[PDB]
C-alpha cells in the first residue's frame, strides 16, 4: 500500500586528452 | 621554430651527423690497421 502512496504522492523508495596537453605544448613553446 | 617543430614531431636533427662521425672514425680504424699492412709489407707486394 506504500508503493501506491509512494507512486500516489510520487515519491518512491583516455588519450585524448594525452593528445590534447601535446597540442597546448606546442603552442605555449 | 625549427627546433619546436623537431621537438613536437620527435624528429632528430642530428641522426645522420651524429652518426656520419661515428662512421668517419669507424673507417678511421680500418684505415689505421690498412695501413699497417702497407708500411708492414711495402706498395709493390699489396699491389
Amino acid at each position: 500500500i506504500a508503493q501506491k502512496y509512494a507512486s500516489s504522492a510520487g515519491i518512491s523508495l583516455a588519450a585524448l586528452d594525452a593528445l590534447t596537453a601535446e597540442n597546448k605544448k606546442l603552442a605555449k613553446q | 621554430q625549427l627546433e619546436v617543430l623537431a621537438r613536437y614531431l620527435q624528429v632528430d636533427l642530428n641522426k645522420g651527423a651524429k652518426s656520419f662521425i661515428k662512421e668517419k672514425e669507424a673507417s678511421a680504424v680500418l684505415q689505421k690497421e690498412l695501413d699497417l699492412w702497407e708500411a708492414e709489407h711495402g706498395e709493390f707486394y699489396a699491389k
